[PDB]
């Protein structure tokens, strides 16, 4: 019963681990967006304060 | 050369004047009515000045007289119980100014060799700060954090704990809301601390020049005590609101803006303001008239307050102030919302004076907490996966959780350096290790604290002397062993 | 008395030669295509010229026409005579009854009350809202602020506050919509005229449809009324829609007024423009002012200057986040980033405090676990943390409740919760009493005894 | 009336604004971009019997006209919290989010409930 | 021979008769009543006019004031006459002692030493701190960077480097306190006189509160002193207190001078400023000037331009750690991240490079073992592993040591250790003879010879 439950563990694990790998992949896609947004905001402000500052 | 001048243009609290050929930098300039302005921008054939007050009544053509010296202010022992303006005008209510002499708002800080190495403590009352981010006379700790992390609460609470220590206090409210300020001093009165602290004020509606100058004015008032062999504690609430006001001025004066449109000399602004605060050697006996002995030493401790937006601690103003102060207490909004009330974040915080600005017994028993806290910092990651780890490191985690659960106090409840007993011998043995669970790990605090008031002669002793060796340790060991025969 | 020299949008400057250079804040008129056009002096520019701002469409102004200068700053009526109906930023009767109006008159530009003349109390008033009453209360003579991006129920929230406290009021109210939709104002007037409650209120409307000048001044014409009512009768309510619309107006102008831009293109005078107006609203020794106001937050950025600086001027600061709305909780208050200066134990009693901070804690502890859950699933939490999220998710949706005013566009009938019950329920859930019940039992209900009965149906 | 892409308008206005040298703000848009859309959408409304009478000069003598208006805003990557989109949402008394992924998966009237709203609500519908 | 025309902050500009007018970087004297403050020409804009920066406070200055055109750039006393006390940006003494003994009076301004200087040069300056010598060997003409946040011990570590190189060898030390704190400037001067070290250490302070133009040049001044000691043919050291405050102060200058900002708002010349300051510091044919400079990292971000442009010039980098310090180790350096462009075998001998990498290796393996030790306990490690961990634990404490300048803190006696004692220590402690003694023996000691002694007391 133990030795069999153990073989169930290895499966359920490698399966539930593939899930965790795919969950992480989804977060990485969402983050990449949040990033690209800040990447733009950052570059517009730096450019704007320099040029408007010069005036 | 000419003494007088006339107003060519007036807008946004700034005046551009023609003529006035004889005029110095930062020099006062009397306008019609009683109010003055400040000559900050003397270009050729025109001098821009900042109106120190309302500017609506002013107009074109008005004769504007040059004057003698710069901005001065009422300073002395008399201001203590009073709430004062930036100019020293009592909006308090009492009315008359019991002031002694005048002093310049802008004035150089004591150079080297005039300084004495800081080594005496100023107790904030908080177990958290006094033990691992110690402060001392002549120091400058930067309280910094996001909105609503408990900055001011820490500040005035440190002021309230000087209600009895002999240090005089100053509170420079800048850009604040009037309704709020009255609330503050109202509580400075509920505790005996108001009769011991002058509160300078520059409400959110006052001129840009008034807010921008508020800190310096409140400084000259505090400098008074240090120059005469005494200790004082000034706290500039919202040094952020100050720089935003000075930014308003420099922009209206058409000065080149740096990052975030802030003036290039913003660092220089806070720089000279903060170097003002320091401890000065007893040989400052040579004063306004050397010198009514005056064998004593003097100092001026100042903890400014920066407000960060969204934790952005690399922003322009914060970057400057952090670089200046010899120490800074970072308050995290995450620690706060959780329950850790003194939202101080160790490891990131710092006090370059450290052990020096700390009582003898604290210096010894705080060393145990500093490392016990530091190890909990390393294992914090495993807290999610707790119970996965063997008892060896599991116990270090529990000790850490408890010791951080110990470093948290109610707002208006400063500790007695009997906090020493609590903190110290929280580390000595797991007197917390028994009966840990964190729920009780605090109710034990308020219980050890008051069963010592049972036999407190051996306690006010440790309080006054501010020292410990071994007997006192031995006694302490037994006081806790004797403790758990109660509750 | 003088003539136009330039015209750039709302900003027009007038030449007046020396004799009568208009005082800085002062009115003056102009005949355009047809009717009267009030300009307000803003800057005494050098050379006898003067910058002003059109209190109406600047379109149709010639480059040379004459303009008369008067000595009156701004002509706005005050007193019981105003209670009747709606007003302009200029103090004109915008509604269809030629005003009987003023026994007196004040300028829209005023000074902030003297420091020692400022009062304060701790008599907490009770809104119907469960979130607000528990998470952030306020005494009369308070400054409440509703922060929120677009479409987070910003308006409907204020209107529900109004209907709840404008009843316990028994006094004089002064609503002052600024930069809002006109459609809401019309409904608010008609809705309030049928309930017959207009005779104790007082309207003033500067729309988001009207030119810049009207907006940044209508906020002033609004409270200068509440100020009169204050310096006589003691208890007044002051509701303001979008203080942001006022600051925003000042930005559209700051460029033409010829000053360098501050951070993010805002005016360098943002610090003061806010403070002046915001410092005006306060409890005087002679009479107090209770006031809620909808402070807009641009692009959801709570770091954006308008919100950032506005914060300090508020006693209680409740903030609505889009994330909480995207769920279904439609008093979309973020119970974590929302606070009050009076959530004090000595003020609101210990039971309210401990309950508030207890609810605050477990809700925050949940935000931390939220990360590991999303990556590794629920089954990885300890049986204790498991219970933490479960109890939290109950709280998270017991915060919700249907508003009466919101019945129109949602089937759900409204409800009103006692400040007493709000404590009973949350304290209760936290103790672990109502666990067995499913989550949906708590979503969108009044007192806890409603969560119970809803659990029966499902 | 339906204004197709107020996003394409705002970007066109930003062009002229910057050519005129007007100081940019958030996302480089002129500070008055809200007023741009505001005074436009505010035009759309329902006028009561008296207004129509006064305008018509007594010819209509008792009717209410109205200009219903539903504008279009093109978001980038579902970023609804962008500057222009937020303003137009702040103006209009309701909105209709067409979700990008609901649309891909056959649900063609991609309207996203629970987020889409009509604040006028009940009154706006027939009895049945 | 000229008159102030405009004055803004420290940006006073003066007019002259055309031809003759001041070269750039030229000095200018001017009275403002109390005292004469100096000006440095920065831009020769327009005809006859000249933009400058006040070396002191520009307050009190007024239009039309007489500005005396001096001939040379900044003037500063050099030679052994300087060694012995403090002195501000421009030579003059601030210690209230006598006046500078003598001066050839060099200019603070520069010239890159032509690439005719005597590398090859491996003289492996022994500090000698165990860890800063075992892990970070550096040669004359080289420059070492001390990286870390606040409170890690950059400055105090410099104090030790000064005292050791001073008394255990020949002094030869110039300390440039660029924008240095006043409190630090005091404790430094006191601590330096407490020990015999004060000579040779010529101090050059530029207090924080001094204007930007002042703090910028403070580096070049202290540089020019050591710049002459190398001319005398001696191997001097130079401690610049903060490379950060150098670039940052240089930022303020460029700012109010009107230059267009660049990366993060830094001056558009940040690269060249750092270029000249760093380039004259080398080993010439005649002598050499070695440098150790504290590189502060803002927000602990190495991408920030300040520490970024610094990296290109360092021959070795000693990273300190706020967390290492917390755990009690006070020569608080991370052996794993501290590097040296010189730490290869044929430069520093095999024995050195081997035991160096070995300490690195073992410290690393412990890090890997540390993971399994928490999860499944210490009992799981093989006998060889739990031997590696015990042996590693020991070397960790061994490379900490009581500084001499640290006695004001700890009270224990400081101790100087050779390079050969250190290697002889670490090599053995890991081979490993001293397995029979408890960790604490290695906690704070000189060579293991002392560790074995303390081990007897145990
Ligand atoms: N040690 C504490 N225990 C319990 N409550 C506290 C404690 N410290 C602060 N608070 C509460 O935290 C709230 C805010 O504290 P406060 O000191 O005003 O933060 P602040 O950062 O100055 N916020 P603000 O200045 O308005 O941006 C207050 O309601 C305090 O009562
Ligand atoms: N050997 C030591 N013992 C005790 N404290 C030390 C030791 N070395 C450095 N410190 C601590 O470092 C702190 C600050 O030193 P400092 O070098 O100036 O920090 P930073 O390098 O960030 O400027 C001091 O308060 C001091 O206590
Ligand atoms: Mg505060
Ligand atoms: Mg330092």
């Amino acid at each position: 019963g133990v030795v069999e439950n153990l073989a169930s563990e290895q499966a359920a694990r490698m399966v539930a681990m593939k899930a965790a790998t795919d969950n992480g992949g989804s977060l990485i896609k969402e983050l990449q967006l949040v990033y690209n947004k800040a990447r733009q905001a950052s570059i517009t402000q730096e450019l704007t304060e320099i040029v408007s500052g010069a005036a | 050369a000419h003494n007088e001048g006339t107003i060519v243009s007036v807008s946004d609290g700034v005046i551009r004047i023609h003529g006035l050929a004889d005029c110095m930098q930062g020099e006062m300039i009397s306008l019609p009515g009683n109010r003055y302005a400040i000559a900050l921008n003397l270009e050729r054939d025109s001098v821009g000045a900042v109106v120190m007050g309302p500017y609506a009544d002013l107009a074109e053509g008005m004769k504007v007289k040059c004057t003698g010296r710069i901005l001065e202010v009422p300073v002395g022992r008399g201001l203590l119980g009073r709430v004062v303006n930036t100019l020293g005008a009592p909006i308090d209510g009492k009315g008359p100014l019991d002031h002694d002499g005048f002093s310049a708002v802008e004035a150089i800080a004591p150079g080297v060799i005039e300084r004495q190495s800081v080594d005496q403590p100023v107790q904030t009352g908080y177990k958290a700060v006094d033990s691992m981010i110690p402060i001392g006379r002549g120091q400058r700790e930067l309280i910094i954090g996001d909105r609503q992390t408990g900055k001011t609460a820490l500040a005035i609470d440190a002021i309230i704990n000087q209600r009895d220590s002999g240090i005089k206090c100053i509170y420079v409210a800048i850009g604040q809301k009037a309704s709020t300020i009255s609330n503050v001093v109202r509580k400075l009165e509920e505790h005996g601390a108001l009769a011991n602290t002058i509160v300078v004020v520059a409400t959110a509606s006052e001129s840009a020049a008034l807010q921008y100058l508020a800190p310096y004015a409140g400084c000259a008032m505090g400098e008074y005590f240090r120059d005469r062999g005494e200790d004082a504690l000034i706290i500039y609430d919202d040094l952020s609101k100050q720089a935003v006001a000075y930014r308003q001025i420099s922009l209206l004066l058409r000065r080149p803006p740096g990052r975030e449109a802030f003036p290039g000399d913003v660092f220089y602004l806070h720089s000279r303001l903060l170097e003002r605060a320091a401890r000065v050697n007893a040989e400052y006996v040579e004063a306004f008239t050397k010198g009514e002995v005056k064998g004593k030493t003097g100092s001026l401790t100042a903890l400014p307050i920066i407000e960060t937006q969204a934790g952005d601690v690399s922003a322009f103003v914060p970057t400057n102030v952090i670089s200046i102060t010899d120490g800074q207490i970072f308050l995290e909004t995450n620690l706060f919302n959780a329950g850790i009330r003194p939202a101080v974040n160790p490891g990131i915080s710092v006090s370059r004076v450290g052990g020096a600005a700390q009582t003898k017994i604290m210096k010894k028993l705080s060393g145990g907490i500093r490392t016990a806290l530091a190890q909990y910092r390393e294992l914090a990651a495993f807290s999610q996966f707790a119970s996965d780890l063997d008892d060896a490191t599991r116990k270090q985690l529990d000790h850490g959780q408890k010791v951080t659960e110990l470093l948290k106090q109610k707002q208006y409840a400063p500790m007695s350096v009997a906090q020493q007993s609590l903190v110290l011998f929280a580390a000595e043995r797991g007197y917390l290790a028994d009966v840990e669970l964190s729920k009780i790990g605090s109710f034990e605090a308020a219980l050890l604290a008051y069963v010592d008031r049972d036999h407190a002669p051996l306690m006010q002793e440790i309080n006054q002397t501010g020292g410990y060796n071994d007997e006192i340790e031995g006694k302490l060991k037994g006081i806790l062993d004797s403790f758990k025969a109660t509750q | 008395t003088g003539k136009i020299v330039q015209v750039i949008g709302a900003v027009v400057d007038v030449e007046f030669p020396q004799d009568a250079v208009p005082r800085v804040y002062d009115a003056l008129e102009v005949q355009n295509g047809n009717e009267r056009l009030v300009l307000e002096v803003q800057q005494q520019l050098g050379g006898g010229i003067v910058r002003t701002i059109a209190m109406g469409s600047s379109d149709g102004l010639r480059r040379g026409l004459d303009v008369k200068d008067l000595e009156h700053p701004i002509e706005v009526p005050v007193g019981e005579a105003t209670l009747g109906r709606i007003m302009n930023v200029l103090g004109e009767p915008v509604d269809m009854k030629g005003e009987i109006g003023e026994e007196e008159r004040w300028a829209i530009h005023r000074a902030a009350p003297s420091y020692e003349e400022l009062s304060n109390s701790q008599e907490l008033l009770e809104t119907g809202i469960k979130v607000i009453d528990l998470m952030c209360p306020f005494a009369k003579g308070g400054k409440v602020g509703l922060f929120g991006g677009a479409g987070v129920g910003k308006t409907v929230n204020m209107m529900e506050l109004i209907r709840n406290i404008a009843i316990e009021h028994s006094g004089y109210s002064v609503f002052a919509g600024v930069g809002e939709r006109t459609r809401e104002g019309n409904d608010f007037y008609h809705e309030m005229t049928d309930s017959n409650v207009i005779d104790k209120v007082s309207l003033v409307y500067g729309q988001m449809n009207e030119p810049p000048g009207n907006r940044l001044r209508v906020a002033l014409t609004g409270l200068t009324m509440a100020e009169k009512f204050r310096d006589e009768g003691r208890d007044v309510l002051l509701f303001v829609d979008n203080i942001y619309r006022y600051t925003l107006a000042g930005t559209e102008v700051s460029a033409l007024l010829g000053r360098m831009p501050s951070a993010v293109g805002y005016q360098p005078t943002l610090a003061e423009e806010m403070g002046v107006l915001q410092e005006r609203i306060t409890s005087t020794k002679t009479g107090s002012i209770t006031s809620v106001q909808a402070v807009y937050v641009p692009a959801d950025d709570l770091t954006d200057p308008s919100p950032a600086t506005t914060f300090a001027h508020l006693d209680a600061t409740v903030v609505l986040s889009r994330q909480i709305a995207s769920l279904g909780i439609y008093p979309a208050v973020d119970p974590l980033d929302s606070t009050s200066r009076q959530l004090d134990p000595l003020v609101v009693g210990q039971e309210h405090y401990d309950t508030a901070r207890g609810v605050q804690s477990i809700l925050q502890r949940y935000q931390e676990l939220k990360d590991i859950i999303a990556i590794l699933g629920m089954d990885e939490l300890s049986e204790e943390d498991k219970l933490v999220v479960a109890r939290a998710r109950k709280i998270q949706r017991f915060l919700s409740q249907p508003f009466f005013v919101a019945e129109v566009f949602t089937g759900s009938p409204g409800k009103y919760v006692s400040l007493k019950d709000t404590i009973r329920g949350f304290k209760g859930i936290m103790e672990g009493e109502y666990d067995h019940l499913p989550e949906q039992a708590f979503y969108m209900v009044g007192s806890i005894e409603e969560a119970v009965e809803k659990a029966k149906k499902l």
